[PDB]
């Protein structure tokens, strides 16, 4: 199984564990994605992200 | 900022300016969203009426990219003491959206139990500012950043003659000469996190700046989360 | 409250 102790759940930003599972979940202005572990942005300045 | 090193164009986008009546940087801030900046209820006593810059990269010339902000409401913690600095945090909303562009975007507000398991648990975070580059010196008119160690609370209140409260946290270096300093306050502590800057602290108070055996006061920003999502209902 |  999967724990947020562990390359945190696999998860790309927030981990946390419910009835013993890892459930991902992400910042403002991203969606988590199909994977349950993956946070993709929403627009093209999402939080935290420096500029390019 | 003492020590560090200036912030490359894109490096720190969340960072604000402060601004007062003279067009002075005085005090920093964080990009939270297109109307909000967090900052440090101390701020507020620094200048009579203030305004706030992003996308300064130097504040001895307009180079394009700047824009200013006025306020429209500042939200002060109603807790907030210069007895202690305990509860040293606002929060600015301001009359015009920022527009979000090279060198302007904001920091992500992590989810509360995880910021505390999992991000004041990284080795380091990153303070930036535009204020004094030694102690009792002069403000930088660039951007500089600095890595900062998380420091334990058990040592730093081992090294404070003031009170270091659940709502503070303590970073930087026992001797190395780098740290936060006046005119910083205000400003982002961010953590990184897979490649994604998390804010967890504002630059609050110190003993000095970059004194041996003191470290560099932040308020917790964990401890604010949910006053900080109030404080966009009012 | 204690947070206001
Ligand atoms: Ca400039
Ligand atoms: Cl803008
Ligand atoms: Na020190």
């Amino acid at each position: 199984r999967k724990l947020c102790s562990l390359d945190n759940g696999d998860c790309d930003q927030f981990c946390h564990e419910e009835q013993n599972s890892v459930v991902c979940s992400c910042a403002r202005g991203y969606t988590l994605a199909d994977n349950g572990k993956a946070c993709i942005p929403t627009g093209p300045y999402p939080c935290g992200k420096q500029t390019l | 900022i003492v020590g560090g090193q200036e912030c490359k164009d894109g490096e720190c986008p969340w960072q604000a300016l402060l601004i007062n009546e003279e067009n002075e940087g005085f005090c920093g801030g964080t990009i939270l969203s297109e109307f909000y900046i967090l900052t440090a209820a101390h701020c507020l006593y620094q200048a009579k009426r203030f305004k706030v810059r992003v996308g300064d990269r130097n504040t001895e010339q307009e180079e394009g990219g700047e824009a200013v902000h006025e306020v429209e409401v500042v939200i002060k913690h109603n807790r907030f003491t210069k007895e202690t600095y305990d509860f040293d945090i606002a929060v600015l909303r301001l009359k015009t959206p920022i527009t979000f562009r090279m060198n302007v975007a904001p920091a992500c507000l992590p989810e509360r139990d995880w910021a505390e398991s999992t991000l004041m648990t990284q080795k380091t975070g990153i303070v930036s500012g535009f204020g004094r580059t030694h102690e009792k010196g002069r403000q930088s008119t660039r951007l500089k950043m600095l890595e900062v160690p998380y420091v334990d609370r058990n040592s730093c209140k081992l090294s404070s003659s003031f009170i270091i409260t659940q709502n503070m946290f303590c970073a930087g270096y026992d001797t190395k000469q780098e740290d936060a300093c006046q005119g910083d306050s205000g400003g982002p502590h961010v953590t990184r996190f897979k490649d994604t800057y998390f804010v967890t602290g504002i630059v609050s108070w110190g003993e000095g700046c970059a004194r041996k055996g003191k470290y560099g006061i932040y308020t917790k920003v964990t401890a604010f989360l949910k006053w900080i999502d109030r404080s966009m209902k009012t | 409250d204690e947070d206001s």
